[PDB]
């Protein structure tokens, strides 16, 4: 049994949305 | 006792003598050609180099082909039209390789077909190594 | 080949809108 | 207070859009060329640039056209055909004039005109200006 060594050839990127608090509202 | 040569030197097909595949070279700092023969050639056969650029459709697949330009040394004879070419002479032996390689870079993928397909050119085998990755 | 020196004779005037953040909104 | 400049620097047309007008630059030791446009342009428009001399029926009329020789820079490329040639560019403004002069004299008389006349070419002025009088 052989172990392969692997890594990629592209650096694809990566998103994502970030979020605030809402508006001030009384309870 | 051995290594794994592959992790440093990775080496690619080029030309198996029936279809032709971009060799992407983005992240090696060089590269190398080898050719070797599998039998008695009958006449001489040359090859074109080409290069490629990346699609605008998509970065992760090769655009159309482009043939590569010439680059005179400190003193010597350009090609009649200016385009790099390599030519196999018909006297090579079985039992021999040849390498060669390419000053110049350019877009990011290579690639190397025959001027002609025929049945002499169903003889060769070409492949392309690299030397150092920078990622 | 001879080359040629150009230039314009005439300045068109440009009139930019600024524009500011329009006021806060809860998003 | 303005001058009466036309006294050292007078211009002469060279091609009204009709026509094209021989020029005698013999009693001047420079000159040059002027380029205006008075409509938007369809495609870029080449012209020719020719020399004249003394005819023999008479001393002060130009003779046939001869085409204008080539004169390569200090370095840098050289026309194709070895033949001096103006190209007006399609991006050139209405309110816009270009200059250019050609390095060397030959005869004693220049003209100018447009590879092929057609409706594009008429919507060219070309005016050549003097300077330096020796007499």
């Amino acid at each position: 049994m052989i172990k392969l060594n692997c890594r990629p050839l592209c650096q694809t990127p990566t998103a994502s949305r970030l979020v605030s608090p809402p508006c001030f509202i009384c309870r | 006792m051995n290594f794994n040569v592959g992790v440093d030197f990775p080496s690619f097909i080029a030309w198996d003598g029936t279809t032709s595949f971009p060799v992407k070279i983005d992240g090696f700092n060089q590269f190398g050609f080898t050719f070797k023969v599998i039998e008695e050639l009958t006449a001489d056969v040359p090859f074109n180099i080409f290069y490629h650029e990346a699609s605008e459709a998509d970065p992760c697949v090769p655009g159309p082909a482009i043939r590569v330009p010439d680059v005179p040394f400190c003193d010597g004879v350009a090609t009649a039209d200016g385009l790099a070419t390599v030519v196999i002479p018909e006297a090579v032996a079985v039992d021999s390789f040849c390498a060669g390689s390419v000053p110049c870079f350019n877009g990011p993928w290579i690639s190397i077909a025959p001027v002609t397909v025929n049945a002499d050119s169903a003889k060769v085998q070409v492949t392309v190594t690299m030397k150092g990755a920078t990622r």
